[PDB]
RNA sequence: UUGACCUCAAAUCAGGUAGGAAUACCCGCUGAACUUAAGCAUAUCAAUAAGCGGAGGAAAAGAAACCAACCGGGAUUGCCUUAGUAACGGCGAGUGAAGCGGCAAAAGCUCAAAUUUGAAAUCUGGCGUCUUCGACGUCCGAGUUGUAAUUUGAAGAAG
RNA sequence: GUUUCAAAGGCCUAAUUUUCUAGGCCACCAUCGAAAGGGAAUCCGGUUAAUAUUCCGGAACCUGGAUAUGGAUUCUUCAC
RNA sequence: AACGCAGCGAAUUGCGAUAUGUAUUGUGAAUUGCAGAUUUUCGUGAAUCAUCAAAUCUUUGAACGCACAUUGCGCCCUCUGGUAUUCCAGGGGGCAUGCCUGUUUGAGCGUCAUU
């Protein structure tokens, strides 16, 4: 069909013709055997799924009815950030400790200048395969961009 | 990895399922009665001069039939009104445009000792 | 703050890196059909400024569009008339590209109401831009006051009127002294100054 | 001759019964408007078969809204008819739907009453 | 011309109809100023289609 | 071997929606010649008739990338003036606005671009129950490549 | 423009003996166009004020459905 | 737009096999060229009356199963007949195109993790 012979032939176009340097550092991927361990890590600081989320919210109310305390109660989370706006933002005030960038992108305009951010505040960053591995981790489907702060002792 | 095995350099449209209706409400709401009834079929018995000389002899008895009237409906319509047998059926539409049946009954039963009781003779 | 380096990015134009791109992604549209559907916003900076929202009911619509003048249709260049209309070749059309562009994918979805389009891409036969588009009749867009006004009946065909962006732009509808013979309406106006009030006391 | 308000009391089968007795009188009466000059005893007893398959009609489509009363999506027939152009149009929930900013808008600062 | 159609054949069915006198009994009316048909058709003087 | 994601399909799938009519007025495109110049070619008739697309009881326009050079006015629309004037034009025939001034009527406003990040707070449909132009609860989906709240330059935000 | 730089379908047998599921083969393609071209099968005699290869009497024939009687075939068999 | 419908109508005026109309409400005794009733005339009611909120609405037409100088030719579900899942007829309900939101089956080393 149509749309095979298109697929097929955009991979073909890119490699050809001379990409850029910018483009170019995305096919540096961070390797299998190194990769295995840093998802290993994040599926512990991962968000509450919906029913968890219903589970706190039951004790919300019971305490703040009978004891009132907001703020120390259901202690403070920790937790892996996400979504690109939010992400950018902590990397500019220098609060980001790890960052993890997808290679497959459906513009690389968005997710190109990244790289030169964590560049210039000294941030640690790693290029890593599957957005939708990162999507995994997180209860969604593509998420582009995943990052650490706050870590336990 | 291992790709499917194919013999052919065609591609066709690979046949998916085909799912039935199955809907939340009906579009008509009520159903319609019966369009072409027994009695909307067979209008008028004729009694033109013509027709009273083939009652007698031909042992068949005519009527006005309306448009839109198989000779599958007007068999079944005389077999329905006046109780009788028919042997066969043949139709005409005539120039004012209305349809004329002409129908013949078997030997067991006269056109003329029906004829006196539908009313005419 | 992802989008505001987005916004400076895509004005460096004749760039290393976008001049690879821009080659990339022309061949993938001339193989595709003239209107097609697509999936999600080429530019994701650029359409949420036009009041593009990623929810039920916003939908995108990419378009290719002939370049270069408009030619009169009469045939074998024989205009029977005067000697100041016998021109032909160097004749051009009063409405842009994109209004051109806006009006055809209006005629294909005609369910769908046209808010806004954009500049995509261009080569030396054709231009390419990407329309999007508001579903009235979805109930998301009903109920939720900030999309509301589009659903009346008031705002049927803004594409063919020339109430879009670029359709107030060709009617010459601005502020100044530079702007006299349309402003509020070319016909309107000389409909009223070419006219003769008269009262009933002279 | 016959009543409407006669005819609402009366089972379903006995209005069936009603309208075939009506239909062989209307035939025999066609038979003698050939072998006679006038007849208008014709126009009443076709009047009469008007008169009951209105009543039947009613009971059946008064059926159908029974058994939907309740419930979202009917019938188009049934549905509220009035004009196209109203149709499609915003309902009084709808465009009275006013935003959240506006809402704290109106009740801090409303159209106050004054005189002189 | 013997082999005609349905379409055709309605038309003419018409046509004999329609072409017939005044009845009389209309002549008597209250107010009526009618006399005789004028919209009237004759196979020799004027044709149909 | 199994399950995701991205693009593209199919179905009499569940539910919706678009066409034509009329056209006095209104928003655009397209576009003549007769005529006038005592001829005729730029000009004029005319940014008009015919042709094509699209709306509503009105439409369009509208809250300044404005008008001014004053002691400065203050969204748009129309009427009286400006004016047959400043300009245009084989500077021939002919064409031709706008600012201020006096009235009718007056109403103002919303997004994008900042992190809720100590809790996607938001929304379509399905199923159930009610006081059914809706409201309440629950189950999948949409969506972090950005849906709510918060702010629009007259400001405004964080302490 | 009408088979094209389209993912363009409808034809047979069981399975199952709820009547819904399984077998399969095969594949550049709407639809209108001739009452003088192509084309499944009806003749004689009678009868009306006006109709007939079309009604009546008598003798045939085709296409599509159902189906059981006779005959033929069968110790090596789908006749001699 | 065609074709029909009145006790006696060709046109005009009305309506669609419920066919110069039916139901619902109001007024309170007509209609009238000639018939004919109905007794409905101290009434749940005459009428070519006014009114109009429930229905009917042939064949068409933007016109929608495919066609249309044809009342041409098909396909699916469902009940009833003739011995019948397949053939014949009858009654009822359905099958257009583009586009949007979702649902279910899927296609592609386009591409990610796991044996």
């Amino acid at each position: 069909p149509e749309y095979v012979r298109l697929q097929r032939q955009k991979k073909i176009l890119s490699i050809r013709l001379k990409v850029p340097p910018s483009i170019a550092q995305f096919q540096n991927t961070l390797d299998r055997n190194t990769a295995a361990e840093t998802f290993k890590l994040l599926k512990k600081y991962s968000p509450e799924t919906a029913a968890e989320k219903k589970e706190r919210l039951t004790k919300e109310a019971a305490a703040i009815a009978e004891g009132k305390t907001k703020q120390e109660a259901s202690p403070k989370p920790y937790v892996v950030k996400y979504g690109l706006n939010h992400v950018v933002s902590l990397i500019e005030n220098k609060k980001a400790k790890l960052v993890l960038i997808a290679n497959d992108v459906d513009p690389i305009e968005l997710v190109i200048f990244l790289p030169a951010l964590c560049k210039k505040m000294g941030v640690p960053y790693a290029i890593v395969k599957g957005k939708a591995r990162l999507g995994t981790l997180v209860n969604q489907k593509t998420s582009a961009v995943a990052a650490l702060t706050e870590v336990r002792e | 990895k291992a790709l499917k095995v194919r013999t052919s350099a065609s591609f066709r449209l690979p046949k998916t399922l085909k799912l039935a209706r199955s809907p939340k409400y009906a579009t008509k709401a009520v159903p319609h009665y019966n369009r072409l009834d027994s009695y909307k079929v067979i209008e008028q018995p004729i009694t033109s001069e013509t027709a009273m000389k083939k009652v007698e002899d031909g042992n068949t008895l005519v009527f006005k039939v309306s448009l839109k009237a198989n000779k599958y409906q007007i068999k079944k319509a005389v077999k329905e009104l006046y109780e009788v047998d028919v042997l066969s059926v043949n139709t005409l539409v005539r120039p004012n445009g209305t349809k004329k049946a002409y129908v013949r009954l078997t030997a067991d039963f006269d056109a003329l000792d029906i004829a006196n009781r539908i009313g005419y003779i | 703050g992802a989008y505001k380096y987005l916004e400076e990015l895509q004005r460096k134009k004749q760039s290393d890196v976008l001049r690879f791109l821009q080659r990339v992604r022309v061949w993938e549209y001339r193989q595709k059909n003239v209107i097609h559907r697509a999936s999600r916003p080429t530019r994701p900076d650029k359409a949420r400024r036009l009041g593009y929202k990623a929810k039920q009911g916003f939908v995108i619509y990419r378009v290719r569009v002939r370049r270069g003048n408009r030619k009169r249709p009469v045939s074998k260049g024989a205009t029977y008339g005067k000697p100041t209309n016998q021109g032909v070749n160097q004749l051009k059309y009063q409405r842009s590209l994109r209004a051109t562009a806006e009006e055809r994918v209006g005629r294909r979805a005609a369910n769908l109401r046209v808010l806004n389009s954009y500049w995509i891409n261009q080569d030396s036969t054709y231009k390419y831009f990407e329309v999007i588009l508001v579903d009235p009749s979805h109930k998301a867009i009903r109920r939720d006051a900030k999309y509301n006004w589009i659903c009346n009946p008031v705002h049927k065909h803004r594409e063919a009127r020339g109430l879009t962006a670029t359709g107030k732009k060709s009617r010459g509808i601005n502020k100044g002294h530079k702007f006299h013979n349309t402003q509020a309406g070319r016909r309107k106006t000389w409909k009223r100054q070419n006219t003769l009030s008269l009262w009933r006391y002279r | 001759g016959i009543k409407a308000y006669e005819l609402r009391t009366k089972s379903k089968d006995q209005l069936e019964q009603q309208l075939v007795e009506l239909k062989k009188e209307l035939a025999e009466l066609k038979v003698q408007k050939l072998s006679r000059p006038s007849l208008p005893k014709i126009n009443t007893v076709r009047k009469n078969i008007a008169r009951v398959l209105t009543v039947i009609s009613q009971n059946q489509r008064q059926a159908v809204r029974e058994l939907y009363k309740g419930k979202k999506y009917q019938p188009k027939d049934l549905r509220a008819k009035k004009t196209r152009a109203l149709r499609r149009a915003l309902t009084k929930f709808e465009a009275s739907q006013v935003t959240e900013k506006q809402r704290k808008k109106q009740i801090a600062f409303p159209q106050r009453k004054y005189a002189i | 011309a013997a082999q005609k159609s349905f379409r055709i054949k309605q038309k003419m069915a018409k046509a004999k109809k329609q072409n017939r006198p005044l009845p009389q009994w209309i002549r008597l009316r209250t107010n009526n100023t009618i006399r005789y048909n004028a919209k009237r058709r004759n196979w020799r003087r004027t044709k149909m289609n």
